[PDB]
């Protein structure tokens, strides 16, 4: 099956000060959002009809307010210890965790902390695994928060064997939106001039989803192994967005043509041509 | 803790630029840290009023993304660009839509 594979959670904990802290969150499959997190209510905003998967109302709410809670303590606690653990404001503290469908169907699951930027913690066995760049203070955390009854317990239920089922459940009940099939649009335009006698072109591909998708610069059936792939950009309403250029010199851009394959298509792949002299745009 | 991330920016439209029809300008700011971030589209060095945006995210590397767009109809002689400001800017940063 085509689309996500994966499901995560994310926070955002800004520390402006010892006495204020907010807190953004939401849930996504890949990169498409599910869930919002809303802090006027400390519920959460269900972005799909379909994004409770298979669980019932009576288990999201008891989800959502474990997640209220653990937005609200986790704010009170990192504010009380923050002396002990020589922090500096303002600062700012990041988690994902969720789990993921691998070949094979295995479901692994995960759990990443991080402070500054930079890494600080994972889980990796259902233990708490202080990474390098977190130095003293995260062996210093990790040792602090094991002793958490509770929420070790807490974490290795929702990671363990509330994920698996949540991931499959909803992977499930949103296929018509993730596996559906959007064709893409594609042009050509000029890309800024390398330099001296060079020039840019550049195809762009607009709008496909599933995300997987090939683009090349041709001449004839010859793939130009200068194509440059841009990196893939969003567009709004889950759609992707991708630029692939060549830079070539002035008297060879004639010949060229991008050709555009998607899963989408149904192997009637998108040519299109360009013609030099200002023909480019009839 | 320490080192901060400076924004990439990079305007985009949804659709091939035709003069007067209508379309959708896309800012993609990414790669910065920390989160705190103001992002304005302009039309013609204005600010333009009703923006959307998506929530925050980040990436495996932790940096942030989000992605601003609007409505807008290209015309040939009017100007469009993506203005952000962030701690690790002096000055707002402005890149400009460029369908060429
Ligand atoms: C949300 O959906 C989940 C996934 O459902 C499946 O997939 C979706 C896409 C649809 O196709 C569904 O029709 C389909 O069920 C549900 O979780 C799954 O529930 C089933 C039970 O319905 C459960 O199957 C059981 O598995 C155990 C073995 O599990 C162990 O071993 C496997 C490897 O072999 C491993 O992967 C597991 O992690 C465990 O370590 C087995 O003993 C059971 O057999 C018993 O029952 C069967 C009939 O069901 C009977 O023939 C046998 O003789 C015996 O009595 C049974 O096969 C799946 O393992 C489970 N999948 C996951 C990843 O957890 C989910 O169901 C809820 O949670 C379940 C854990 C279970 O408690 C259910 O009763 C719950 O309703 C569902 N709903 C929610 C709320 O999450
Ligand atoms: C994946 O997770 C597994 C489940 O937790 C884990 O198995 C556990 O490993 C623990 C050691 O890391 C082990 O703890 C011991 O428990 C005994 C009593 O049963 C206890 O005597 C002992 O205490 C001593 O050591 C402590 C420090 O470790 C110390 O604080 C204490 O004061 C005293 O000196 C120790 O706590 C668990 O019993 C064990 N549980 C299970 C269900 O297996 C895996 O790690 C270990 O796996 C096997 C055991 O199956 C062992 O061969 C190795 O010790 C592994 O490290 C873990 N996997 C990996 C790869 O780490
Ligand atoms: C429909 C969508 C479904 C989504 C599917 C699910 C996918 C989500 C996947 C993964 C989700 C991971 C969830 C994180 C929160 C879990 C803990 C928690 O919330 O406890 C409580 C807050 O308890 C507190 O207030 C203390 C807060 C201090 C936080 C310290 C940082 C812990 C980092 C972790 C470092 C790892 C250390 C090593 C870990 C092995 C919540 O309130 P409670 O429930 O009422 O009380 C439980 C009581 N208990 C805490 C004693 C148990
Ligand atoms: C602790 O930080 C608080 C919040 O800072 C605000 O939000 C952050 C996200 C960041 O953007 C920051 O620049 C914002 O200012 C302060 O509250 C703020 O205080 C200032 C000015 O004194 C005021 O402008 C803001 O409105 C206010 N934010 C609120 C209330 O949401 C704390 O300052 C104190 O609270 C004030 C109301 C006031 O009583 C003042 O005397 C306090 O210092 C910051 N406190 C400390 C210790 O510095
Ligand atoms: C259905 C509903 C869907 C609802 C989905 C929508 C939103 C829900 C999202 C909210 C929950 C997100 C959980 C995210 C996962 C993981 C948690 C990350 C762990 O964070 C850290 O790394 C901690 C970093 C600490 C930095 C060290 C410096 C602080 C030192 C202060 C000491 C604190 C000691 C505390 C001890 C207790
Ligand atoms: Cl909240
Ligand atoms: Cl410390
Ligand atoms: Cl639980
Ligand atoms: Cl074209
Ligand atoms: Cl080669
Ligand atoms: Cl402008
Ligand atoms: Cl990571
Ligand atoms: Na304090």
């Amino acid at each position: 099956f085509q689309g996500p594979t994966s499901f995560h959670v994310i926070q955002t904990s800004s520390f402006t000060n010892s006495t204020w802290a907010q807190t953004q969150g939401s849930g996504w499959l890949d990169d498409l959002q599910i869930h919002g997190w809303d802090s006027d209510s400390g519920t959460a905003i269900f972005l799909k009809p379909w994004s409770k998967g298979n669980f019932s109302d009576k288990e999201v709410a008891e989800l959502e307010e474990i997640f209220r809670v653990y937005i609200f303590g986790f704010a009170r606690e990192v504010q009380d210890f923050a002396g002990d653990f020589q922090m500096k404001y303002p600062f700012e503290i990041q988690g994902i965790a969720g789990c993921e469908l691998h070949s094979g169907g295995a479901i692994v699951s995960f759990l990443r902390g991080a402070l500054g930027g930079l890494d600080f913690l994972s889980v990796k066995n259902a233990s708490c695994v202080p990474s390098p760049e977190g130095g003293s203070r995260a062996q210093k955390f990790c040792a602090l928060i094991i002793q958490y009854q509770g929420i070790m317990e807490t974490v290795r239920i929702l990671l363990y064997e509330t994920c698996p089922r949540y991931l499959l459940g909803v992977l499930n009940a949103g296929k018509a939106d993730l596996q559906r099939q959007v064709k893409p649009e594609a042009w050509l335009s000029s890309g800024p001039s390398p330099g001296p006698g060079r020039l840019q072109l550049v195809c762009h591909v607009s709008g496909f989803y599933p995300k997987p998708v090939w683009v090349m610069w041709m001449r004839g059936e010859q793939e130009q192994q200068g194509t440059q792939l841009g990196d893939i950009l969003p567009n709004a309403n889950w759609t992707w967005y991708l630029r692939a250029t060549l830079d070539v010199a002035d008297g060879e851009a004639a010949g060229l043509s991008c050709r555009v394959k998607h899963s989408s298509l149904e192997g009637q792949d998108i040519i299109l041509y360009w013609r030099g002299s200002g023909l480019n745009d009839i | 803790p320490k080192i901060q991330r400076t924004p990439k920016i990079q305007v985009y439209s949804r659709h091939p630029a035709e003069n007067g029809k209508s379309n959708f300008l896309n800012c993609y700011v990414s790669g910065f840290h920390p989160s705190d971030i103001e992002v304005d589209l302009l039309k013609n060095g204005e600010r333009i009023e009703k923006v959307e945006h998506s929530d925050l995210s980040f990436s495996k590397d932790w940096s942030f993304y989000l992605l601003y767009y609007t409505e807008f109809t290209p015309t040939e002689k009017d100007e469009y660009a993506c203005r952000v400001n962030h701690v690790t800017l002096s000055q707002p940063k402005i890149v400009k839509w460029d369908r060429d």
